[PDB]
RNA sequence: CCAGGAUGUUGGCUUAGAAGCAGCCAUCAUUUAAAGAAAGCGUAAUAGCUCAGUCGAGUCGGCCUGCGCGGAAGA
């Protein structure tokens, strides 16, 4: 609703193309192209793009609201574009990157090689950190969750897969 | 929470009534700064420890408006302090002027010194100005 | 007058020259020394008098040592021998326990010249009259 | 987490969210918190 | 718990439970537990109930109990054959009607009431509301 | 002070009463002085409210019926057995 | 959201030590737009977290009530 009310702008050399209820968003990284509800009525004007509901629907503004981040997110993306930063910690848990694919030793017995989906570069400048980056922020966020479910830092020491912006915090090993 | 009606009518009719006898009343930016740097600029101004007080734009708009005062909105644009004084010369602007110790002065947006408005250029002119 | 940098206060009197068993080691284990504390500390301490327990800020950078300001000491150590007795209440509330008073603690907060807010010297003298009186202590001010 | 016909929100980081159709105790300060069966 | 010391009777009928309630309006204390629901309470309930809001109140201010058991109870147990006689009495209950003022407290902030009875209500089998001492 | 419109009933018994509480509405009767008894029916809501306050029983009453302001006193009020409601108020003319 | 969130004072007694954050009490004052002698976690005591000017119009939650939700797992 009130998001909603807050008209996003777009940037120059974003070319905006909307068919109905699709929405192009190309620029200069990368190009997404989301599909809205149902309910959401985008309207190009000028050089921003507004967003309000649709006689007929019961929530409403409560779809406008999602599809005015959403929207906002993917020029973001094509513009400055996303990044996440995950660090390992730990002895033992290195990483490389060749190619396309992601190479972890977790402690594993084998070499997890985790394989990146559309647009998803990511080097390590350290062998204990990784830095993804992506035009679609619900992808760079999904493909670092993958990463973060080999091996889910443990509240005593941290060992593991974590997120630069997260905290994790641990617990002493009991008395006896 | 927030202040009842009849609670902040007194706010500011309080505010206005000592602008209506303030010798001066000069506007500047005191964003990032601290509380000991707040002390040492009060201790400064008057060993009361009492000088240099922060004001949303509002409260003073409606209080510069509430009296005979004009041309001073453009004094009033995001963080605002003002600083005026009751009694004594109010040749106190080379107190805060030396304070900020800044070779700008945009920080001093504005001020009125003795009912007379004057820009950000004016304010090295009254500070620098001979005992 | 900046931001958080190492500052903690420990201490037990003015007398205990780094004592140990009260603290000791817990003094200086970041970057204070557990001997230093006399020399810096007692510049000046012992030409004055030694008997208030008196704290002070730390201050640590990563010169060794360190530069650490003494300042005006609690306003309670004036309760043992500034305002009467030095301890034994006996009953919280259930009885008016001791009495200070208006002379008392007057000229006793006075001499503090590193401390208190506002030089109005009626606002922030009785503001060290409070605590003299919330002990169950009476009010003859 | 602990499942039960009763959920309610203990400290003040609790929140109340519906999934599916259950009601759920999410918290970010407590693994403890955390409900089901609401 | 909480039961006659002496009646001239010991056994009764079933008796039931009809019509609207008599004490509505609290005339001991400030506040108390107003019924809303229709059943019986024994002297378990009641008992247990006081204590729950007793606690939450730790030692301090009063409660009053309007409702009182004076109803015994008659049960046959198991491998009886029906009749032989009426049962005897297990426990006493007291019936309870629509707008029965429950419990009363006096002496104690009201957010303290509402948490008070709020523990001794879950005890109770029937539902209740919180009430507030009005004037006339 | 309190100004409580009101309606001359047209019809009494209870099975009038209960279609009136069907309806935010409740009976009720200003007796007193020489004039003679007269069936009136308040707002539920209304009255509601108005009885919440203790200056209602304590101070005296204004009833607009039929373009008239009776100035009466509450006498006695009837609550529903268990839900904040109201039934019906006797009113005092004074 | 980005902010600030201070000071007397580590309040007095108790204690190895308790400083808002064992526990007895007490709960005034202060510079203010506002900050409780202090909500929860956290420390051996501290520390560290943290809750209670801008943006620009809607927000907060008890009560009466309708319709729903979870509560609801058997061969
Ligand atoms: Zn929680």
């Amino acid at each position: 609703s009130r998001v909603a009310k807050a008209p996003v702008v777009v940037p120059a050399g974003v070319d905006v193309k909307i068919n109905g209820q699709v929405i192009t968003i190309k620029g200069k990284n990368g190009e997404l192209t989301r599909t809205l509800n149902d309910a959401v009525e985008v309207k190009h004007a000028d050089n921003t793009l507004t967003f309000g509901p649709r006689d007929g629907y019961a929530d409403g503004w409560a779809q406008a609201g999602t599809a005015r981040a959403l929207l906002n997110s993917m020029v973001i993306g094509v513009t400055e574009g996303f990044t996440k930063k995950l660090q390992l910690v730990g002895v033992g848990y290195r990483a490389a990157v060749k190619g396309n694919v992601i190479n972890l030793s977790l402690g594993f017995s084998h070499p997890v090689d985790h394989q990146l989906p559309a647009g998803i570069t990511a080097e390590c400048p350290t062998q204990t950190e990784i830095v993804l980056k992506g035009a679609d922020k619900q992808v760079i966020g999904q493909v670092a969750a993958d990463l973060r479910a080999y091996r889910r830092p443990e509240p005593y020491k941290g060992k593991g897969v974590r997120y630069a912006d997260e905290v994790v915090r641990t617990k002493e090993a009991k008395k006896k | 929470m927030a202040l009842n009606l009849q609670d902040k009518q007194a706010i500011v009719a309080e505010v206005s009534e000592v602008a209506k006898g303030a010798l001066s009343a000069v506007v500047a930016d005191s964003r990032g700064v601290t509380v000991d740097k707040m002390t040492e600029l009060r201790k400064a101004g008057r060993e009361a420890g009492v000088y240099m007080r922060v004001v949303r734009n509002t409260l003073l708009r409606r209080a510069v408006e509430g009296t005979p005062f004009e041309c001073l909105k453009d004094a009033f644009v995001g963080p605002t302090l003002i600083a005026y004084s009751m009694e004594h010369p109010g040749a106190a602007a080379r107190l805060f002027k030396e304070f900020a110790k800044a070779n700008a002065k945009f920080e001093v947006k504005a001020a009125a010194f003795e009912g007379e408005l004057i820009p950000a250029s004016q304010i090295d002119r009254l500070a620098t100005l001979p005992t | 007058a900046k931001k958080v940098q190492a500052y903690v206060k420990l201490q037990v009197a003015a007398g205990m020259a780094n004592p140990s068993p009260p603290v000791g080691p817990a003094l200086g284990q970041q970057g204070v020394n557990i001997m230093e504390f006399c020399k810096a500390f007692n510049a000046k301490t012992d030409s004055i008098e030694k008997g208030l327990p008196i704290p002070v800020v730390i201050t640590v950078y990563a010169d060794r040592s360190f530069t650490f300001v003494t300042k005006t000491p609690p306003a309670a150590v004036l309760l043992k021998k500034a305002a009467g007795i030095k301890s034994g209440s006996g009953k919280p509330n259930k009885d008016k326990v001791g009495k200070i008073s208006r002379a008392q603690l007057q000229e006793i907060a006075q001499t503090k010249a590193a401390d208190m807010t506002g030089a109005d010297i009626e606002a922030m003298t009785r503001s060290i009259e409070g605590t003299a009186r919330s002990m169950g202590l009476v009010v003859e001010d | 987490m602990k499942v039960r016909a009763s959920v309610k929100k203990l400290c003040r980081n609790c929140k109340i969210v519906k999934r599916d159709g259950v009601i759920r105790v999410i918290c970010s300060a407590e693994p403890k918190h955390k409900q089901r069966q609401g | 718990m909480l039961q006659p010391k002496r009646t001239k009777f010991r056994k009764m009928h079933k008796g039931r439970n009809r019509g609207l309630a008599q004490g509505t309006d609290v005339s001991f204390g400030s506040f108390g537990l107003k019924a809303v629901g229709r059943g019986r309470l024994t002297a378990r309930q009641i008992e247990a109930a006081r204590r729950a809001m007793t606690r939450a109140v730790k030692r301090q201010g009063k409660i009053w109990i309007r409702v009182f058991p004076d109803k015994p109870i008659t049960e046959k147990p198991l491998a009886v054959r029906m009749g032989k006689g009426k049962g005897n009495v297990e426990y006493w209950v007291a019936l309870i009607q629509p707008g029965k003022v429950l419990y009363e407290m006096d002496g104690v902030p009201e957010e303290l009431a509402r948490e008070a009875f709020k523990l001794a209500a879950a005890k109770l089998p029937i539902k209740t509301t919180f009430v507030t001492k009005t004037v006339m | 002070m309190f100004t409580i419109n009101a309606e001359v009933r047209k019809e009494q018994g209870k099975g009038a009463s209960r279609r009136l509480r069907a309806a935010n509405k409740f009976p009720a009767i200003i007796y007193g002085g020489k004039e003679a008894p007269l069936a009136i029916e308040l707002d539920h809501d209304k009255v509601m409210n108005m009885q919440a306050k203790a200056e209602f029983y304590s101070e005296v009453l204004t009833i607009v019926v039929d373009g008239k302001e009776i100035k009466v006193k509450a006498q006695d009020v009837q609550r529903h057995p268990y839900k904040p409601k109201l039934q019906h108020i006797d009113f005092v003319r004074a």
